[PDB]
């Protein structure tokens, strides 16, 4: 029980860490995707300009 | 085989146990016959004297 | 998954049961001989009586 | 089925050991009852002998 | 233990499945960063041009 | 562990053979002691007469 509880808690902490890390990575792509749209729009606008 | 192996010891256990009573017969004879000799030797010694 | 936990539990119980059986079965051999030997002991007094 | 087959055969061991340990323990105590019962009855022969 | 064992393997799948998303999220961030670098470089290149 | 019962049962068979061997050895010893009792008993009946 302690080994399973400790292992379950350890796996839960690892999974919980991935959730917080996933949020940083999930939101990181949003800022990167928004920059691509802004950079591509500026590149297209600068190219046309 | 495992269950029969453990049960096999019960068969020999009863035989090894029942055999003890048979061996005790000869063992008791060494104590009963010898005890009778003491009572007989005491009377034989008194009768001899 | 449920069978793994049940199989693992039965594995530890089966191992402890066999180990505990030897602790009690071993005493049965001494008790079997002592009990059977005591039976013939009572007959020795009857025969001697 | 393979996992259940092992658990099925292994479950019988835990059940057999649990059921045999009860009989093995009672078997060892059976000699004590017979020995104690015969010893008590043998005591009467000792006092009479 | 059944709930802990099932939850232990369940949390492991979540930590493993979520971990796979981190690689995809990280890889997606690297791909977006690579495009951002080219887009940002094009902006500076188009701006200087 | 189940095979140990056969080994233990086989080992007990050696003691069973010793019980039978001791019976033969005790039978000869008991018979020898019985011979002295017969001679002593005859003296109690012959010398007394």
């Amino acid at each position: 029980k302690l080994s399973l509880s400790t292992k379950l808690k350890q796996v839960e902490d690892e999974k919980n860490s991935f959730r917080e890390q996933l949020e940083e990575e999930e939101e990181a792509k949003h800022n990167l995707e928004k920059q691509i749209a802004t950079l591509h729009a500026q590149v297209a606008d600068m190219k046309k300009k | 085989k495992g269950a029969l192996a453990l049960e096999e010891k019960r068969r020999l256990e009863a035989r090894i146990a029942q055999l003890e009573e048979e061996l005790e017969e000869e063992q008791g004879n060494t104590e009963l016959i010898n005890d009778r000799l003491k009572k007989a030797n005491l009377q034989i010694d008194q009768i001899n004297t | 998954i449920i069978l793994e936990d049940q199989n693992c539990k039965l594995a530890k119980e089966k191992k402890l049961l066999e180990d505990r059986i030897a602790e009690f079965t071993t005493n049965l051999t001494e008790e079997e001989e002592k009990s059977k030997s005591l039976a013939k002991l009572k007959n020795k007094h009857e025969a001697m009586i």
